[PDB]
């Protein structure tokens, strides 16, 4: 219990809101990123009608696979913003 | 064996048929439950093995 | 919540790619299965032949 | 074509009119069921009143329409309000719809009450009308001459009494082999299905008694009861039957299965006991 | 006898026919038994069709001409759906034209427009090229005007229907009250305040006593001869907030995010 | 024995009692529920080791859903190697008579990235299909 | 030809198949277990990357 | 002659018979056996017309008939009797079948396979009737035989699947006869037919077969609406018993079309429009779907016009179905331009057209919408406008007239205004500011919820072929 616990300033972090310049900035960055590697994704699923799994990964990519990289980033920012609205709506009702 | 041109066991099967649907009904509910349950069990296992 | 709405839809796209890749996979397993059933005849015939 | 003329009669007052109006609906109650579902509260009111000889009818219309809607739960109350005219359903593949749910309901309800108090068959906790509809399905299974059905349904709903009447009628030694086989099915069944401790116990001790009554039976099947419930008194009892035969080799065979199978602490009791009744030392 | 209801209409006291409706109903059961009630048909039951047809229709019009409430509403409710589907192939009557006319006016008096249009489609089949509109225009025009919002027109139309009076008057009263009520629902959202003089005109009152009473039932105060829609509109608004429906229906914002999270985790 | 397992400071002794307690509750079903609860709830790895086998012998040759779920739940949730291994071994005693379905249930734990868990997979299948055979297990065990 | 045996079915429902309906609840229990296992291995992914 | 065509045709029927036999004897996988049987029917209807028509009697004698040969001969006489090289000993064998076994097993007596021979016999019958276009006696004959037989079985799910497709045809011939000939007999047996369908539908609840339930629902909903009673149909659907397990592209498209037609005429056009959009959507787009699409379009325009919202000109223009949608195009233009007199002319000129298709009743309520649409344009174009100017624009008499019309129209909320008879002008109330309301969170929440619905629908669907496919043999 001694190691895991981080005082009464542990719960404190979980009701704090942040500058919205950095939040709006976080959103745009991720958004823009998924346009760019999603042109890579377009190339990939235009083709992929040809046999040999390894050959697909050299030619149209499958090493640092575009579908995979997009999906992780999309999920990450989606989870943040579910939090950002939850933590905000909590404070609005809770404190007032 | 059995026929309508021989013995049906002298129309026992008619009576039987009348008390058949309660017996069957619960097995048809269970049939539909198996089709779903199965699919979910292997769906999760694919997903489990991949992570 | 507009940014989230779009992000949830952008994952349906990822899923939709998978569905098609599995319905393609299933299609190949079908072809494989037929090819074996033909091939048992050829091996049955080879024993009578020789 | 439309049953709306017949609906019109329901809402109109005069008993002699209503008398006609229920009988009209009842002809086409099985055959029409979405032209008449709007006046179900008028109909329920007639059943609720007891100035009618037509209470039984009124409740029957209500039930037939309600299962078709999906409301098997509502329907069944009205079943046992009608109180007759389910004789047909039984002999009808076509409808046995209102029967299905009554039997189902009985199994859920009665299992709740067995734990509380074993008896509920002659007490008022389960109604006598709920009970009598259950026992009607037992009468149909013995008509159809398949006994594995009636032994199963009774075990579901936690009935000791049905088991006792069902096995008594099979017993007449019409075949020696078939009495026993029937008994072995109940045994396998009870082991697996029944998770209520008391009930599984009751039926297993009961099977030892039934098997033992016959003078020609396997004693290997009698031995299975012994080991499962694990009672020394049962084992004493079995060899006392073969004390009367005076057949040592018989006894020797039974013992070999039993000494292998049975718990050692149980068995230690058993010998001491058989020494006290006096016995031949070879069995011991 | 079964002739005694019929001869009651021809004495011109329809109150007497009404009083003979329970005592003959009991006898009419024997005659309803004769006829299969359009389950089967045969030429046997064509002869019985004439016996049933005449009894039902003379009591149907009778009920109406007796302007007491029970006599109008209940007994006609019974007789009405009966007669047009007792008769062969969905109705061949001599009075068929008049009775469908009454059918539709009665829907309107109960105040369900939903019921009118549902029926209109069922009638439509048996008038398609075979009656169309002859006297059966009257109720379709009344409904059309209330939908179009020509409440001026609807009023004149009910009134000129008593220039060919025979029991049109029993349907005219219910629908005069009805017309006033429909306007009161539209004119909530069309004014914040409007004068006494302007409302009077709208709801077709001839005198002050009629005007002020309808205003009070709707909780609209009259001050210096001005009637205020602000009182009902505010009043209704508070009674909605008082009631519980509105946490989930609106959806609480905190709860929205909880649903977002747990779909991904599932 | 239960108290003495807290008192001891030597883990062999703790293990020996915790196992020794399962053997007393041999076949005792839902009257051994009290012990299981107290035993898995205590913080020692040794108690959890043997309390898995308390489940296994209390509800042997009967497929109870409580017994089965609890053995599975601890195998995933309790990250230590003893506790992980024990609970997989313990399943085939419960489902001794339902030996056919076991290959499917520990199919997922055969494939596991945790070595310990796979060790226990292998014993459970041995015990389960020992006297009444079954092809599926022989294949899993290869 | 004609006819079959209607007692053959009625017998199997109470006997064998009742045991098997119960067996299908034990595979349903498996489903709940691997619902947590599948989430647990998502938590373990986080830890292997860190 | 005789021997030539019938023998040739028979070769295909034997091959067909086994396709049904092999799937059901090994127990169905539900959706997959079903589909095959549909492909099978495309072939059979062609073959029945071709190569005489006694190809079936020739067959009936070949297979074990219990009494099926009697009913066949009667069908045959009507289209000219043939019966040579369809007698025993020149068309009979009881060998070459595993469907009827060998002779020795028939003789000794064995289990029923005569059920599936019968169902399949009844297929050829239902087929025969449609292909020739036989009317009158044959409609009664076929129906009365077939249905008692389907209930002399043990109501098996294997046999329910196959015979469910027989119900469509039973229903087609009844309506055709009723439309051709106006007669008391046809009215009389329609009451028997509703009754029968409900009877089967109960049976198929018990036995839980989803196809038998989907087909029986659609036929009887169609029947109630043809005789025009709304109420029976509405009461039936709100018991919520439609299946979704075994259902098809056509089958679900059909349901929705019934749902449209009921809710529109019940004066709720939002709820009606929800269904019709779904109906076009499920359905394929072919020259064989032409009928279904054609009628869907006709209903769609009017449901939309009733709202007071207008369909676009490109709809009609780029239609290959545009010369039947020509009264409907004029409906669009007439409502929009608000002119009373164009409307009057349109539904009088095109009265036969509108009345044939049954859409004339919804065109009556579109009379109201002429005014309503014209007052709407005026609310958009002018914010403050005198009562007087409005009366000239739509050609109305009094100040009073416009004021009754407008108030009712904003009870519905179509126009979006408020009357000021304190100063004698109408004020438009649409003032937007909807991103400054609290409503937008709520608008996104429904979309998010639809995306979750596809996420579930993807995961559950994907694994369902895959269990079977990993079990399937492979090298």
């Amino acid at each position: 219990k001694m190691l895991m616990n981080l005082h009464k300033e542990q719960w404190q972090s979980g009701l704090k809101m942040y500058d919205y310049e950095e939040k709006e900035e976080s959103n745009l960055a991720a958004t823009k990123s998924m346009v760019k590697i999603a042109e890579q994704y377009s190339k990939r699923i235009e083709e992929e009608k040809e046999l040999t799994e390894e050959e697909l990964k050299t030619r149209y990519v499958g090493r640092q696979d575009p579908k995979k990289h997009l999906s992780e980033t999309a999920d990450e920012t989606l989870e943040n913003n579910i939090v950002s609205v939850l933590t905000a709506g909590v404070n609005s009702v809770a404190i007032k | 064996m059995t026929a309508a041109v021989t013995s049906s066991n002298i129309v026992l099967e008619t009576h039987e048929s009348g008390i058949k649907p309660y017996f069957e009904q619960k097995i048809q509910e269970t049939e539909l439950k198996i089709r779903s349950k199965t699919e979910n069990v292997r769906r999760l296992e694919a997903q489990r093995n991949a992570l | 919540i507009n940014i989230s709405n779009n992000l949830q839809k952008a994952l349906t796209v990822k899923t939709n790619d998978e569905l098609m890749v599995i319905y393609i996979s299933n299609l190949v397993r079908s072809i494989i299965a037929f090819d074996d059933l033909i091939e048992n005849k050829i091996q049955n015939k080879k024993i009578q032949e020789q | 074509t439309t049953a709306a003329p017949l609906l019109a009669l329901l809402r109109e007052n005069q008993d002699s009119v209503k008398t006609y109006a229920l009988e009209s609906i009842n002809n086409v109650v099985d055959q029409l069921w979405s032209e008449i579902s709007n006046e179900l509260p008028d109909i329920e009111a007639l059943y609720d009143d007891d100035t009618f000889s037509d209470r039984e009818m009124a409740a029957l219309i209500a039930s037939k329409v309600y299962y078709n809607l999906g409301e098997y739960e509502s329907a069944v109350k009205y079943a046992l309000a009608a109180k007759d005219r389910f004789d047909i359903d039984e002999k009808s593949q076509f409808v046995e719809t209102i029967v299905s749910k009554s039997i189902e309901m009985y199994v859920q309800e009665a299992s709740k009450q067995y734990t509380k108090d074993e008896q509920f068959y002659t007490k008022d906790i389960i109604d006598p009308k709920l009970t009598s509809i259950f026992e009607r399905m037992i009468e149909k299974c013995l008509k159809a001459s398949e006994l594995k059905l009636a032994l199963g349904i009774a075990l579901e709903g936690y009935r000791l009494d049905i088991i006792e009447s069902a096995l008594k009628s099979k017993l007449d030694q019409d075949s020696t082999s078939e009495n026993v086989k029937i008994i072995n099915y109940l045994l396998t069944l009870a082991i697996t299905t029944v998770t209520n401790s008391k009930f599984r116990s009751s039926i297993l001790r009961k099977s030892f008694d039934f098997l033992m009554n016959m003078p020609n039976c396997d004693y290997l099947t009698l031995n299975k009861v012994v080991v499962n419930l694990n009672d020394a008194g049962l084992a004493l009892q079995l060899f006392k039957k073969l004390k009367e035969e005076n057949d040592e080799g018989l006894s020797a065979q039974i013992a070999f299965d039993l000494v292998s199978s049975a718990s050692q602490q149980l068995l230690e009791i058993l010998v001491t006991e058989l020494t006290a009744q006096g016995y031949d030392p070879a069995l011991l | 006898l079964t002739k005694s209801l019929s001869i009651a209409f021809e004495n011109g006291d329809y109150a007497a026919c009404e009083k003979l409706l329970p005592p003959i109903k009991i006898e009419l059961i024997k005659n309803n038994l004769l006829i299969p009630d359009l389950s089967i048909q045969n030429d046997i039951y064509l002869n019985d069709l004439m016996i049933t047809k005449r009894i039902l229709e003379v009591g149907a019009l009778a009920s109406i001409q007796t302007f007491n409430f029970d006599s109008f509403e209940n007994y006609f409710n019974q007789l009405k759906p009966y007669y047009f589907s007792n008769n062969h192939k969905l109705s061949e009557s001599d009075k068929k034209s008049k009775l469908i006319s009454l059918y539709l006016l009665n829907l309107l008096s109960q105040n369900n427009t939903t019921k009118f249009h549902s029926e209109l489609q069922y009638l439509d089949k048996h008038i398609k090229n075979l009656e169309d509109d002859s006297l059966l225009s009257y109720p379709i025009k009344l409904d059309r005007w209330l939908m179009e919002g020509s409440y001026q027109k609807a009023w004149d139309l009910l009134q000129s229907g008593s220039q060919n009076i025979s029991e049109f008057d029993s349907f005219t009263d219910i629908l005069k009250s009805a017309i006033r009520d429909e306007i009161a629902k539209n004119t909530e959202l069309s004014y914040d305040f409007l004068p006494l003089s302007n409302i009077k005109a709208l709801l077709f009152f001839n005198n002050e006593k009629e005007t002020e009473k309808f205003a009070l039932e709707r909780n609209w105060p009259i001050v210096n001869s001005k009637v205020y829609f602000n009182n009902q509109s505010k009043e209704k608004a508070d009674y909605e907030d008082e009631m519980m429906h509105e946490e989930d229906q609106k959806t609480n914002i905190i709860e929205k995010a909880m649903d977002y999270a747990i779909s991904i985790e599932n | 024995m239960f108290t003495y397992s807290q008192e001891t400071q030597h883990g062999n002794i703790t293990r020996g009692l915790a196992v020794g307690l399962a053997l007393i509750n041999y076949g005792r079903q839902e009257l051994a529920d009290d012990l299981i609860t107290k035993m898995l709830a205590s913080d020692e790895s040794l108690l959890r080791y043997g309390g898995a086998f308390t489940i296994a012998l209390a509800y042997a040759g009967t497929g109870n859903n409580s017994a089965v779920k609890r053995l599975l739940h601890v195998a995933v949730s309790d990250s230590n190697d003893d506790v992980r291994r024990a609970a997989v071994i313990a399943l085939g005693f419960v489902l001794l008579r339902d030996y056919t379905t076991v290959p499917r249930i520990v199919q997922l734990l055969s494939k596991s990235h945790n070595a310990h868990v796979r060790c226990g997979t292998a014993f459970a299948l041995g015990i389960a299909c020992a006297g009444k055979g079954l092809q599926s297990a022989i294949d899993v065990l290869d | 030809n004609n006819n079959s045996a209607l007692s053959n079915v009625n017998s199997d429902i109470y006997f064998k198949l009742k045991k098997l309906e119960k067996e299908y609840e034990l595979l349903t229990l498996q489903e709940d277990y691997i619902k947590d296992e599948q989430r647990h291995l998502k938590r373990e992914l986080k830890r292997a990357q860190e | 002659l005789h021997h030539s065509e019938k023998k040739y045709a028979e070769e295909d029927q034997v091959q067909e018979l086994l396709k049904v036999l092999n799937e059901i004897s090994k127990t169905t996988l539900t959706l997959d056996p079903r589909y095959i049987w549909r492909s099978l029917k495309d072939l059979s209807s062609l073959r029945n017309q071709e190569l005489l028509n006694a190809e079936t009697l020739c067959f009936t004698v070949n297979v074990l008939y219990p009494d099926s040969s009697s009913f066949k001969k009667n069908l045959l006489k009507f289209i000219t009797s043939n019966h040579k090289s369809s007698v025993p000993g020149s068309a009979e064998l009881r060998n070459s079948y595993p469907a009827s076994f060998y002779s020795v097993n028939t003789e000794k007596k064995t289990i029923e396979v005569t059920a599936e021979i019968n169902c399949f016999m009844h297929l050829l019958v239902q087929l025969f009737l449609w292909d020739s276009k036989e009317l009158e006696q044959l409609v009664e004959f076929n129906r009365k035989v077939v249905i008692p037989n389907l209930l002399c079985y043990y109501n098996l799910r294997s046999l329910n699947l196959i015979n469910a497709k027989l119900w469509f045809y039973i229903y087609l011939s009844h309506e055709t006869l009723a439309r051709s000939s106006e007669e008391i007999n046809s009215d009389n047996q329609n009451i028997i037919l509703r009754s029968t369908m409900m009877k089967f539908l109960k049976i198929a609840s018990l036995k839980h077969d989803n196809e038998t339930k989907a087909m029986l629902i659609n036929l009887i909903l169609r029947d109630f609406l043809n005789n025009g009673e709304v109420d029976s149909a509405s009461d039936f659907i709100s018991k919520l018993e439609y299946p979704h397990t075994d259902v098809s592209s056509s089958l679900e498209a059909r349901y929705f079309f019934y749902l449209s037609k009921i809710n529109a005429i019940q004066l709720d056009y939002s709820t009606a429009n929800e269904y019709i959009i779904a109906a076009i959507r499920k359905a394929p787009h072919n020259s064989k779907s032409l009928g279904f699409l054609q009628q869907s379009n006709k209903l769609h325009c009017c449901i939309q016009l009733l709202m007071g919202d207008i369909p676009e000109l490109s709809f009609f223009h780029q239609s290959n179905m545009q010369k039947s949608l020509l009264p409907y195009y004029h409906l669009t233009k007439a409502v929009k331009l608000g002119d009373l007199k164009k409307f009057t002319s349109t539904i009088t000129k095109y009265k036969q057209l509108l009345l044939k298709d049954d859409t004339y009743q919804l065109c009556v309520r579109l009379r109201s919408n002429v005014i309503k649409t014209g007052i709407r344009i005026i609310s958009l174009t002018y914010k403050k406008i005198s009562l007087r100017d409005i009366c000239l624009k739509l050609n109305l008499d009094s100040e009073q007239t416009v004021e009754y019309m407008v108030s009712r129209a904003i009870r519905d909320g179509v126009i979006e205004a408020k009357i000021n008879h304190e100063d004698g002008f109408i004020e438009t109330t649409e003032l937007l500011n909807i991103y400054d309301s609290e409503d937008p969170q709520q608008v996104f929440d429904e979309r998010i919820k639809f995306a979750n619905q596809l996420h579930d629908e993807y995961l559950v669907s994907m694994r369902y072929p895959e269990d079977k496919k990993t079990q399937q043999n492979e090298k």
